[PDB]
């Protein structure tokens, strides 16, 4: 499902980000 | 009465708008405005980050998502409360959230130059503070934000 991709990659990069602030 | 609400819906309409319109603002923003001013220009510095090097990404999502309106809203917010699922939360995958926001705002603007901004931001804003009121209210609300992302 294409909703179900879309929170896959968006919590992916979320927690790049978050991880890159610490 | 309901500031932290308030509040987060300014920051976060104010941001989308400024992206969809390549304008800024110029209105004294409401109560607080000091926090607030600081969390929009956190919110354009790490917002317009994470939309680089993830463009291709966003692109991607925002065509499987196929959001047709200002109004198609629905598939969004589910999308939102699927990502805090896991159980945790952050201000990195908060702040991804809005400038996910921001570039469906931008986009809806191309096909029509009259769409209003306020659906989406209202939606991410609902997501937010309902469902993360305490989390954020521990925090002192925008200040976790503004800390978190602060740099020298
Ligand atoms: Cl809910
Ligand atoms: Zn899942
Ligand atoms: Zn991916
Ligand atoms: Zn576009
Ligand atoms: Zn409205
Ligand atoms: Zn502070």
């Amino acid at each position: 499902r294409p909703e179900i991709w879309a929170a896959q990659e968006l919590r992916r990069i979320g927690d790049e980000f978050n991880a890159y602030y610490r | 009465s309901d500031e932290l609400y308030r509040q987060s819906l300014e920051i976060i309409s104010r941001y989308l708008r400024e992206q969809a319109t390549g304008a800024k603002d110029t209105k004294p923003m409401g109560r607080s405005g000091a926090t607030s001013r600081k969390a929009l220009e956190t919110l354009r510095r790490v917002g317009d980050g994470v939309q680089r090097n993830h463009e291709t990404a966003f692109q991607g999502m925002l065509r499987k998502l196929d959001i047709k309106n200002e109004d198609d809203v629905k598939s969004l917010s589910r999308v939102m409360i699927h990502v805090f699922s896991d159980g945790v939360t952050n201000w990195g995958r908060i702040v991804t959230l809005i400038s996910f926001g921001a570039f469906v705002a931008k986009h809806l603007k191309t096909i029509n130059q009259e769409s209003c901004i306020e659906p989406l931001a209202e939606s991410i804003t609902d997501v937010l503070v309902r469902t993360k009121r305490d989390w954020l209210v521990k925090q002192r609300g925008w200040d976790g934000f503004v800390e978190f992302f602060h740099v020298e």
